[PDB]
């Protein structure tokens, strides 16, 4: 099972930026316009049209992947072997593999 | 396959490449609140976990179980075996003593 | 251990973000829920909240809880704290940013703790499931039965099998410190912060450590403030704005880890056999949906499997 | 749920009453819910306002 | 019938004999805790009800 | 009546045993649940716990509860007591080893 993580996005009180593609598994990034965001008791990081948003996304393996995980295999004939218990004449039970 | 059985395929146990997709998609945040919405297909590994068919150890013909570690297919009874054994000559006795 | 708790508390600090607790219509709380996790067969879940648990400001008394009050830190004794899915749960352990608890099935996960004026509750609509091991469904594993290998989240304070990055906090907007001087705005400093203030005219938009003011406008309503602090660090999250902070990819070991262990399973009631010659007759009296599988041993298998729910007979 | 109950304390009493009465959670649009999520599409709904008068 | 319709058949209203079976079975207690596990077929009287 | 309560309290005493309260992994408590019973059509149930309810050590004040603390007896006023199935229930009566309450499914 996978898991998606997201770094903290970046905004600006004015102007705009552009996001770049990085070499990551199913990397994503995009920009949005006219945010006028909000914060706790804050000035809300805006005075005008914001047009700043990063919202990048990121995919990687889960932390529990170490335990449960399917595996695929290719199969060919391989060997054959067994074990045998033996007794003859008066000798007792003797066992060995072959 | 966008989450059917392969959506996170690490070539090894601790590789650094995952050559599969999850159909990730982003969304536009609303109401000026700092968050990063998104959407994606649910993991197909879970789906295959829910709909696994009959395990092999309940369909193998000829009545033979399946160990794990060497992929042993034990006791699978079939056919015959050509045997050839030699005993020491010290275990015989003269025909006139019986 | 205490050293690992220190490395957790060395630079971390609580923080405030929004949660959609609809009892109060999108409230911003110190207890902000983020990515609850549950995949253990036993029905346990661990939740990664937005407040520091365990040690006080000194770094002891793991019965303490520290959060963000207004714009400051504040630690207090854990007085009343609860996690509720559909019925009150029972929590097991807690450390810093994480709590490991045991809940019954439900649909919406909520967490709340009292301080005396507030109940400080947040809610996330998120599916939670109780997965039974083996072949017999449960409502909860009984006292006696068979053992099986299961997997669940351990309950040790420290480990290193995984860790998450702690990162430089960004700027924090504010206006309360923007007062009136005598006939214009006025900026005060919290004695160690860069008060990034900006108004109709280009102000010092990086923050000064000295109290100051500008007369481009008299009303506070044209000027904004943005406190800058770099004494602590936080776990970067998509629910938190990021400033120019791109430094200190610090590491913080996860408190709990999924490990393999042993669980207790239920043994179904005995069947009633009937060796009626040339065939076989079975009477079954289950108490939960219980599996059944048969196979031949000849050339062909002819497998057969289906669940059983009502007491029945098969041939 | 199925039965609506209301209770308030005075100190000697819990003052609780109960009415057996069906209660339902109706989802808007086309996707069933357990509770509306944080993000998604907007739709016109109807609900009881929260003004005093 | 091991809990189909007759599993507790008192000959009278207050007899002292119950000539029927319930397929009772015992179990081995585990973890060194004093308890007496067991298992049995559910009552057939309920099923007929 | 009080005489029957005395015959209940004449020689009985609480005791401690194990319960599988998995919030704390097989804890041993004075409140050990034994053979809860419910077959009434109205949805009532009575439970036979492992602690003495009702009378104090003297044998009055049926609002008291006596249990085993460590290796001794101990009675105390019923402060907060609840029975929960999936939602909080409402208890009706209690006497010695037994409690009769009303619960939802």
């Amino acid at each position: 099972k996978y898991k998606t993580k997201v770094p903290s996005p970046v905004v600006k009180c004015c102007g705009a930026t552009q996001c770049t593609s990085k070499p990551h598994p199913d990397y994503q990034c995009q920009v949005f316009s006219g945010v006028y965001p909000f914060m706790y008791g804050g000035a809300y990081c805006f005075c005008d049209t914001e047009n700043t948003q990063m919202s990048e996304a990121y995919v990687e393996r889960s932390e529990e992947c170490s335990i449960d995980h399917a595996k695929a295999y290719k199969v060919h004939t391989g060997t054959v072997q067994a074990m045998v218990n033996i007794t003859y004449g008066s000798v007792s039970w003797r066992s060995a593999d072959v | 396959k966008a989450g059917s059985f392969g959506d996170l395929q690490s070539r090894t146990s601790t590789s650094n490449d995952l050559y599969a997709n999850t159909n990730l998609k982003l969304q536009r945040p609303q109401a000026g609140i700092v968050h990063t919405p998104f959407t994606q297909v649910p993991s197909g590994f879970e789906r295959w976990k829910k709909d696994k068919g009959a395990p092999l150890n309940d369909v193998a013909p000829f009545g033979c179980s399946i160990a794990l570690e060497p992929l042993r297919a034990e006791n699978c009874a079939v056919g015959s075996i050509p045997i050839s054994i030699d005993i020491p000559d010290a275990a015989f006795t003269r025909i006139s003593e019986t | 251990d205490l050293d690992t708790h220190f490395t957790q508390y060395k630079l971390a600090r609580p923080y405030i973000a929004d949660c959609p607790n609809c009892g109060h219509s999108r409230c911003d709380s110190p207890i902000a829920i983020e990515e609850v996790r549950g995949d253990a067969h036993a029905g346990v879940i661990r939740i990664q909240t937005s407040a520091m648990f365990g040690l006080k400001t000194d770094g002891v008394d793991l019965a303490y809880m520290s959060f963000m009050n207004g714009k400051t830190q504040k630690s207090i004794k854990i007085d009343n704290l609860h996690v509720r899915t559909s019925a009150p749960c029972s929590l097991v352990s807690h450390h810093g940013y994480y709590i490991l608890a045991q809940c019954p099935p439900g649909d919406t996960v909520t967490v709340g703790f009292h301080d005396g004026p507030n109940r400080h509750t947040c809610t996330v609509a998120h599916k939670v499931e109780f997965r039974p091991v083996g072949r017999e469904k449960y409502r909860h594993p009984p006292e006696h039965g068979v053992e099986l290998p299961c997997n669940r989240y351990t309950h040790k304070r420290a480990d290193q099998g995984h860790y998450v990055e702690m990162h430089q906090p960004g700027l924090v907007a504010d206006h309360s410190l923007l007062s009136i001087h005598s006939a214009k705005v006025k900026i005060t400093v919290p004695s160690g912060a860069q008060v990034k203030y900006y108004c109709k005219c280009p102000d010092v938009r990086k923050g000064i450590t000295s109290s100051d003011h500008t007369t481009t406008c008299t009303d506070v309503k044209q000027c904004r403030a943005y406190l800058i602090d770099n004494k602590k660090w936080v776990y970067n999250s998509g629910r938190l704005p990021r400033g120019e902070g791109d430094t200190f990819k610090g590491k913080l070991h996860v408190p709990f880890v999924p490990v393999k262990a042993k669980c207790i399973a239920t043994l179904a009631p005995e069947p009633l056999v009937e060796h009626k010659h040339r065939t076989l007759i079975l009477h079954l009296h289950p108490d939960h949906p219980t599996l059944l599988t048969t196979r031949s041993l000849g050339s062909d298998a002819n497998p057969t499997r289906q669940w059983i729910e009502r007491p029945t007979t098969v041939n």
